[PDB]
């Protein structure tokens, strides 16, 4: 749903730099609030836990 | 020591909340603890905000 979509390239040939939008995807995972779950309602805390 | 309170950067900058944290800075010496490109982005935002 968001913009500036980047992909980790083929790191074995000519790609030694890291994936620059790492903290972007991390912020997506931290802000990922849910209401679904079979075991129960799952939601990430400030440490990324249940 | 006249130590200003610790500014904490949790996620990537939105220029909505991190801008307010940079506006709280009014001391002389700024101690920055991050990576290289994050330091480049923080110095570019500090130059853009004066
Ligand atoms: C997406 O990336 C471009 C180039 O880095 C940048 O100018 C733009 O501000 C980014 N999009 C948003 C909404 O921040
Ligand atoms: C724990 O069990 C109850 C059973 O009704 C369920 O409603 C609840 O969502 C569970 N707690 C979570 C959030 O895992």
């Amino acid at each position: 749903e968001k913009e500036n979509i980047t992909d980790p390239p083929r790191g074995c040939v000519g790609n030694t730099n890291i994936w620059k939008t790492g903290p972007l995807f991390k912020r997506v995972l931290m802000s990922s609030k849910y209401a679904d779950g079979v075991t129960g309602r799952v939601e990430f805390n400030e440490d990324g836990d249940r | 020591w006249d130590m200003q309170n610790v500014i904490t950067l949790d996620t990537s900058f939105e220029d909505a909340k991190t801008q307010v944290q940079l506006k709280k800075i009014h001391s002389s010496v700024i101690l920055l603890y991050c990576s290289k490109d994050e330091a480049v982005l923080i110095l570019s935002e500090a130059r853009s905000l004066g």
